[PDB]
RNA sequence: GAGGACCGAACCGACUAAUGUUGAAAAAUUAGCGGAUGACUUGUGGCUGGGGGUGAAAGGCCAAUCAAACCGGGAGAUAG
RNA sequence: CAGGUGGUCAGGUAGAGAAUACCAAGGCGCUUGAGAGAACUCGGGUGAAGGAACUAGGCAAAAUGGUGCCGUAACUUCGG
RNA sequence: UUCCUUGUCGGGUAAGUUCCGACCUGCACGAAUGGCGUAAUGAUGGCCAGGCUGUCUCCACCCGAGACUCAGUGAAAUUG
RNA sequence: GAUGUCGGCUCAUCACAUCCUGGGGCUGAAGUAGGUCCCAAGGGUAUGGCUGUUCGCCAUUUAAAGUGGUACGCGAGCUGGGUUUAGAACGUCGUGAGACAGUUCGGUCCCUAUCUGCCGUGGGCGCUGGAGAACUGAGGGGGGCUGCUCCUAGUACGAGAGGACCGGAGUGGACGCAUCACUGGUGUUCGGGUUGUCAUGCCAAUGGCACUGCCCGGUAGCUAAAUGCGGAAGAGAUAAGUGCUGAAAGCAUCUAAGCACGAAACUUGCCCCGAGAUGAGUUCUCCCUGACCCUUUAAGGGUCCUGAAGGAACGUUGAAGACGACGACGUUGAUAGGCCGGGUGUGUAAGCGCAGCGAUGCGUUGAGCUAACCGGUACUAAUGAACCGUGAGGCUUAACCU
């Protein structure tokens, strides 16, 4: 199966840069 | 939110330990069937506090 | 029940014909101002040779309401729109020389007995 | 000074002659029956027990029966105590009615406030809600923030929450009494005081000024 | 809060409530016997009794203003020439509940309600 | 509520004269200025009647100067002295508050004539 | 009676908000929104194949997979 | 499984209409119910006085809305 | 496109780091990887006004679907 | 093998290096108004324009618009303007792919709470025979803000200008509690107007649907913008400070002995909770006054008879309520519905008659209808029972009567 979406979702994942 | 540990068997049975079931102690007696009933209920034979109610 | 941003019609003839509330005086967050109440404002519509001119920042004293006034006996007296009489900033004196409609017995004072006096009716 | 039990009659206007409207709340001042008097040798205390009103033969208790029977006075709808100052006196059987009050000029009323149930931050404690719109997500009448963070890691006692308002013991100080009527046994004081109408009022005099 | 205030929602909006109720007034007319849950056989009190009371005088006016709450001609003519001359010398009290079983299917409370003289 | 009916019974005013919306009305009420007691007339139409006993109210509407006035009377307050009937007026509604758009020609109210 | 003309349903689309987010749905629903005789839209069949196609061009799309598809093999690639 | 799926048929009253409202022929009430009438969430109705003071931003809501006739400015590629 | 910079002056507002007009000291514009204008057009960006409003001051009440209780069926992430 | 970022919103809590209010010393302190230092944390401590802003500047207020800590408090509480993925463009750098704490337009924010915590609300058992009430108060919580005007008094002070301390009265702002008599909002359960269409055979009269079809009024309840009330006074012990008497030190000295003043801070006074206060308290009332057997002979077990005071259950229900709980009533009865009378709201029903060609008007008629309201009334439903709860309540010591 696909993966969570907010797991996918670059603004909640990728919080610090 | 989730556990973050395992609950107990004994947790378990303490949550449940007021899920019980409580029976009724008020079977009441027609007067002129015998028959028991609830109170305030009309009997399985259709008399209702001495005089038959519904005649099915 | 006067607030900021509410526009007021001008019950004298000092020139003005709108006038806008920005402040309600006489406390820290006060809300509204009745029948009575000195207001800070500012004029948004005048006629071309009045004694004041669009953009003057003045005082006023609330005469009229829609909200009204109430009474001891528990009477209201309302009216259809919102009016003021506008004052000077230091003294706080009406400007105006004619009051324009009726105006209510709050303004019997000491501070307001010229506008009771020059007023049509007092109710 | 000891007060009285009344009951809520409702609200009406009383007109002046100078044309002036009083709000009045209507209070029915039965007499109050003593039925046990208590002091220091025995009690700990000096104070005296009232009853009023009625009460159906039926419903009173053998307990309840027997404690009226002694002091020789009939059933009431209760029981209430007052505490006695040093030189009021009393004795059991006595009646007391409501020209108590023919002089005293303010009073403190005593009763159950109206129940509302359930009731949210908004309602019970005077919050703001937040945004109807501009982007808001099912938080338009939520409580917001409950605490900080690590530091203390933990919700403070007493933190406004929602839970069941009213239904409980209200107090209302200094209201002006505005007539006393003896013979219909009633008692107007200006404003409003707490309760449903038919609900039971304590009456005191005033403690403050 | 509900303080004071009479009626039972029923779990139904208000065109479907007034409906629901004409349909049970006309089948207690009908029939002067049915079986129908106990919140619902106390709200048909507050439905029926109305309408026998104005059953008890005759006259046009009446009979459209039963024929406007009944929508049915058949109820109206047992109303005005049956159940009214029945109980013209009764003062309320026309209908009686008697609490039977539970229901099989959903475990509701039911309830018979009937006509007094019947 | 036997007794608060009672208390106000005994408050009523006892020849308040009979008047429905669309009457023009002329009440007079006592003024005090000061240390002196007179009295002042307002006259306009009733728009509006609340009958509740020692509660009841009404409210007149008239333009004055220029500019609409409304005021709600307390029936028997004893600061209304006297209401006399000027004109009866022939309305359908019993509360006429869609006067307050309209003025001039457009507000006018046919009599009743009987 | 012309028009990549105008208003506007079917039909084609997808600008805003709310809901939903272990959904009724692995991209929708509701209320509004754009085009609506044209560079339009649609049925059936056919052709172009992976360093290749096709692309009014966004590394877009090529069977819910794309800065090199999928399946099998070299294969137990190699892994300080 | 509230999604997707080409063609044909096309009644009445109002209406320009295949829009929309109510209906005919016809077909259905959507495979958990019964109560209660708390907070809070969702979809809506109304609101005293004020009227953008809200907010990143009039977001969202509210408002306008038809036919006939009168009348209509700058600018213009003379069509608007 | 301008770092310094919210440049300076004027307009609009009671008050304007945004907007409009101008100045030229263009860090670091400029002529078909076009320059400067431009009627009409745009679910395009910025600003202002009228109307309108529960956006707000400051929330209140009501109508439904859940939440709550009862009977039937009956999950999930997580877990030394 | 993840501890979500700036700002805003919401909700806060602590420190004191005190912004206001309170108490003082010095002043180059005449008064009014200040300057500076000391004590004091009880309460209070802005709204807007610009900008993503925090900040700042400006406008206008205020008694004042405090400084900081709390993951620069708070995204399993909200937002997503800014920053910070993928599109595109400008200036600039690079031959170029591209790059820039340079700028510009666009750009998916999940979680049904197991534990701790907190806000509410119940069940069990205990408190030593059982039960029904009324209390005491160990302890805990809430509240504590302040303006202006007038009198004192144009007095004290001052050349004048100006202009008080102390004390008293009135009236406001913000905040809180209660309430619905008034003024109002709501009022899809009450009355009416009206558009389209369908039906009841048709006319007339009605009903369904169209957001309650669209609207106009409005009862009860709930409620604020409505209207009552509150912050205190007083007492105790103090802070900084001021003293009296007084030696050490023949003087002087508020201190060493002794004695007195002194603030919104502390303890009380005001309001609410409260005996699980296991240290489980007190007072009043009510109820139970039977036999036998056995073992392991003791706070022992069992059988027969007995079933109290009271409680629970069931029913009719409530200004009480998510469910429990709490309150009222159950025929010796007004608990709910109905019914009767009234009130209130709407605004002159239907039918008939008259006038008019007709739409329609007038009379009967302030008519008809009227929810939750008020006062009454056993017509309907609240049943004779049954169920739980027992049968005199341990030991030791002391004081009393025997
Ligand atoms: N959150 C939305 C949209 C979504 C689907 N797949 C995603 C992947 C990444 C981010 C968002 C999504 C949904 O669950 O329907
Ligand atoms: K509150
Ligand atoms: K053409
Ligand atoms: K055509
Ligand atoms: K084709
Ligand atoms: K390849
Ligand atoms: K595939
Ligand atoms: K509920
Ligand atoms: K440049
Ligand atoms: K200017
Ligand atoms: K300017
Ligand atoms: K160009
Ligand atoms: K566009
Ligand atoms: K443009
Ligand atoms: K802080
Ligand atoms: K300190
Ligand atoms: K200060
Ligand atoms: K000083
Ligand atoms: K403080
Ligand atoms: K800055
Ligand atoms: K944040
Ligand atoms: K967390
Ligand atoms: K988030
Ligand atoms: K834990
Ligand atoms: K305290
Ligand atoms: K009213
Ligand atoms: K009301
Ligand atoms: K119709
Ligand atoms: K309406
Ligand atoms: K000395
Ligand atoms: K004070
Ligand atoms: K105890
Ligand atoms: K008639
Ligand atoms: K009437
Ligand atoms: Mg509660
Ligand atoms: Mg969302
Ligand atoms: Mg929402
Ligand atoms: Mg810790
Ligand atoms: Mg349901
Ligand atoms: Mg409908
Ligand atoms: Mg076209
Ligand atoms: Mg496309
Ligand atoms: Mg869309
Ligand atoms: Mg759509
Ligand atoms: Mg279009
Ligand atoms: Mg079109
Ligand atoms: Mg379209
Ligand atoms: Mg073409
Ligand atoms: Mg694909
Ligand atoms: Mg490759
Ligand atoms: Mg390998
Ligand atoms: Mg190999
Ligand atoms: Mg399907
Ligand atoms: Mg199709
Ligand atoms: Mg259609
Ligand atoms: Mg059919
Ligand atoms: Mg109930
Ligand atoms: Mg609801
Ligand atoms: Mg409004
Ligand atoms: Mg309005
Ligand atoms: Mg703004
Ligand atoms: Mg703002
Ligand atoms: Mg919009
Ligand atoms: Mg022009
Ligand atoms: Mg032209
Ligand atoms: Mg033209
Ligand atoms: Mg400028
Ligand atoms: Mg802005
Ligand atoms: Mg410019
Ligand atoms: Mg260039
Ligand atoms: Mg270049
Ligand atoms: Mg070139
Ligand atoms: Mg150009
Ligand atoms: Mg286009
Ligand atoms: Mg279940
Ligand atoms: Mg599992
Ligand atoms: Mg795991
Ligand atoms: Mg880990
Ligand atoms: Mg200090
Ligand atoms: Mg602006
Ligand atoms: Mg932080
Ligand atoms: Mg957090
Ligand atoms: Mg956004
Ligand atoms: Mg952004
Ligand atoms: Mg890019
Ligand atoms: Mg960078
Ligand atoms: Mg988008
Ligand atoms: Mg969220
Ligand atoms: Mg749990
Ligand atoms: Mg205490
Ligand atoms: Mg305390
Ligand atoms: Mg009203
Ligand atoms: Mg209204
Ligand atoms: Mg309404
Ligand atoms: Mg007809
Ligand atoms: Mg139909
Ligand atoms: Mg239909
Ligand atoms: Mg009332
Ligand atoms: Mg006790
Ligand atoms: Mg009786």
């Amino acid at each position: 199966v696909t993966s969570k979406w907010f797991n996918i979702d670059n603004k909640i994942v990728d919080h610090f840069p | 939110a989730v556990q973050q540990n395992k609950p107990t068997r004994s947790k378990r049975g303490m949550r449940r330990s007021h899920d019980a079931l409580t029976a009724v102690t008020s079977l009441s007696v027609d007067k002129t069937s015998g028959e028991k009933h609830l109170r305030h209920h009309i009997t399985a034979d259709g008399y209702y506090r001495g005089r038959k109610v519904i005649a099915k | 029940m006067i607030q900021e941003q509410t526009m007021l019609n001008v019950a004298d003839n000092s020139g003005a014909r709108r006038v806008m509330c920005i402040k309600v005086l006489g406390g820290s967050h006060r809300r509204y101002a009745g029948v009575g109440d000195i207001i800070k404002i500012t004029i948004k519509e005048a006629i071309p040779r009045g004694k004041v001119k669009k953009g003057d920042v003045l005082k006023a004293v609330v005469v009229r309401t829609k909200k009204g006034v109430r009474r001891p006996d528990g009477s209201v007296i309302r009216f259809d729109g919102n009016a003021c009489v506008l004052l000077n900033n230091n003294s706080e004196q009406p400007i105006g020389t004619r009051i324009f409609g009726p105006v209510t017995r709050e303004l019997r004072s000491e501070k307001f007995m010229k506008i009771i006096s020059l007023a049509p009716e007092v109710l | 000074m000891i007060g009285l039990v009344g009951k809520k009659v409702g609200m009406t206007r009383i007109f002046t002659e100078d044309g002036v409207s009083i709000p009045v709340t209507v209070i029915e001042v039965e007499a109050n029956r003593v039925t046990q008097v208590k002091d220091l040798a025995n009690d700990g205390y000096r104070a005296i027990q009232v009853t009023t009103g009625a009460k159906k033969a039926n419903r009173v208790t053998k307990p309840e029966a027997g404690h009226f029977a002694k002091a020789g006075v009939e059933a009431g709808r209760g029981l209430w105590e007052f505490r006695l100052a040093e030189g009021e006196e009393f004795t059991v059987g006595q009646s007391i009615s409501v020209e108590l009050f023919a002089d005293v000029k303010k009073v403190d009323v005593t009763g159950t406030s109206k129940g509302k149930g359930f009731a949210g931050t908004v309602k019970r404690w005077n919050f703001r809600t937040q945004d109807a719109t501009h982007g808001n997500s099912l938080s338009h009448r939520v409580p917001g923030s409950i605490g900080q963070n690590q530091t203390p890691g933990k919700v403070f006692k007493g933190k406004k929450m929602a839970g069941q308002m009213g239904n409980e013991r209200v107090t209302v100080q200094s209201l002006d009494v505005v007539r006393v009527d003896a013979e219909r046994n009633l008692l107007l004081v200006k404003g409003a005081v707490p309760g449903a109408t038919g609900s039971d009022l304590i009456v005191k005099p005033a403690v403050k000024a | 809060m509900r303080h004071r205030k009479s009626g039972r929602q029923l779990n139904r909006n208000s065109s479907h409530r007034q409906a629901m109720f004409r349909n049970m007034a006309g089948s207690l007319v009908r029939h002067e016997i049915i079986k129908t849950t106990l919140p619902k056989a106390k709200e048909l009190r507050r439905v029926v009794e109305p309408l026998i009371t104005l059953a008890k005088t005759d006259s046009v006016a009446n009979r459209r203003l039963a024929f406007a709450r009944t929508r049915d001609n058949e109820i109206v003519a047992k109303l005005f020439n049956e159940l009214g001359p029945r109980f013209a010398s009764r003062a309320g009290g026309y209908t009686r509940i008697l609490k039977c079983g539970f229901r099989a299917g959903d475990n509701a409370p039911m309830a018979y309600i009937e006509l007094v003289d019947r | 509520s036997n007794i608060i009916k009672q208390l106000e019974q005994e408050q009523m005013k006892q020849d308040v004269p009979s008047f429905r919306p669309g009457d023009t009305v002329e009440v007079k009420v006592w003024v005090v200025e000061g240390s002196k007691k007179r009295l002042q007339a307002f006259e306009g139409v009733v728009i509006a009647i609340r009958n509740r006993g020692l509660h009841s109210a009404f409210t007149v509407r008239k333009i004055s100067n220029g500019e609409g006035v409304e005021r709600v009377f307390q029936t028997h307050s004893p600061v209304v002295d006297s209401i006399s009937v000027k004109r009866r007026g022939a309305v359908r509604k019993a509360k006429l508050y869609y006067l307050r758009e309209r003025t001039g020609k457009a507000a006018r109210i046919k009599e009743r004539l009987n």
